[PDB]
């Protein structure tokens, strides 16, 4: 997180880590929805220009973190997948419209202080809370500044961090960017008079954008950090996949069936 | 899953269920009245 500050032990309970099975690494974050599945970015699992492609048994998953480093023992879940789902219609040969995936478990998990389920959004917190100025809040372990590497890089916390973001209105996130937007994404960050800044960054996709209700005082999911060019640039906006304008495909696979 | 909300989702045991607001939270509920 480009501008985070170290998040409170117990901050997004639902937060989730992918990581390789051997060896060792970090590859995104994602979010723990059910006891059963975790939402994460499809871009997490199937990039071809970069050889992404991970098979099933080549992931295993963290379940209620703090550091990024140690096995926490008392606290932390492991959890290997059971089977994944990205989407048919997701189009990585061009602007990764749509880019979400599914990712069913093979345990269920259990639920602790530290371990916990979001909300997803409905359609009045959608249209309420989805506007133009109203923040939300982005997690994750990956770079606190862009890199290319060397050995490794140096910019990775020790703790989740956060930052919590204005979305962006519409016209000023097509034309951030020289990409296609689609009405499934949406972009936050800090306009460049504004004072702050802050960012998602290589390490924070697949991880959750949310938005906390006034209404009943829960957390809902409205993105799943979905790209950008470069980590906090003046003038480009973060990008986010509209998990609710696909809340259609989420339960699809979920139920198997249902529309 | 379900939308709308699972009764416990998204309700974070030290916090919410614990009447404890975090550190950055009235950032968010700041955004809100300065909006509409
Ligand atoms: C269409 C596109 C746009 C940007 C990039 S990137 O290399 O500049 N930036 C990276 C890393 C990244 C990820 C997320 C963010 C962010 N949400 N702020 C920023 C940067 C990226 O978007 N991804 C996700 C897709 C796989 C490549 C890695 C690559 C592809």
């Amino acid at each position: 997180i480009v501008e985070g500050q170290d998040a409170e032990v117990g901050l997004s309970p639902w937060q989730v880590m992918l990581f390789r099975k051997s060896p060792q690494e970090l590859l995104c974050g994602a979010s723990l929805i059910s006891d059963r599945w975790v939402l994460t970015a499809a871009h997490c699992l199937l990039y071809p220009p970069w050889d992404k492609n991970f098979t099933v048994d080549d992931l295993l998953v963290r379940i209620g973190k703090h550091s990024r480093t140690r096995y926490e023992r008392k606290v932390e879940k492991i959890s290997m997948l059971d089977k994944i789902y990205i989407h048919p219609r997701y189009n990585w040969k061009e602007n990764l419209d749509r880019d979400i995936a599914l990712l069913k478990l093979k345990r269920p998990i259990e639920l602790s202080d530290y371990i916990h389920p979001v909300c997803l959004p409905d359609k009045q917190t959608a249209a309420k809370l989805l506007h133009a100025g109203f923040k939300g809040r982005v997690t994750g372990w990956g770079n606190r500044r862009e890199t290319w590497t060397t050995s490794v890089a140096e910019v990775q916390p020790s703790v989740l961090q956060v930052v919590n973001l204005p979305l962006v209105e519409r016209p000023v996130c097509k034309a951030s960017t020289r990409i296609r937007i689609t009405d499934n994404m949406f972009c936050a960050g800090y306009k460049p008079g504004e004072g702050k800044r802050g960012d998602a960054c290589e390490g924070d996709s697949g991880g959750p954008f949310v938005m906390k209700s006034p209404y009943n005082n829960r957390w809902y999911q409205m993105g799943i950090v979905s790209w950008g060019e470069g980590c906090d640039r003046d003038g480009k906006y973060g990008f986010y996949t509209h998990v609710f304008r696909l809340k259609k495909w989420i339960q699809k696979v979920i139920d198997r069936l249902g529309s | 899953t379900f939308g709308a909300g699972e009764a416990d989702c998204g309700l974070r045991p030290l916090f919410e269920k614990k009447q404890v607001q975090d550190q950055t939270e009235k950032e968010l509920f700041e955004s809100y009245i300065e909006g509409r």
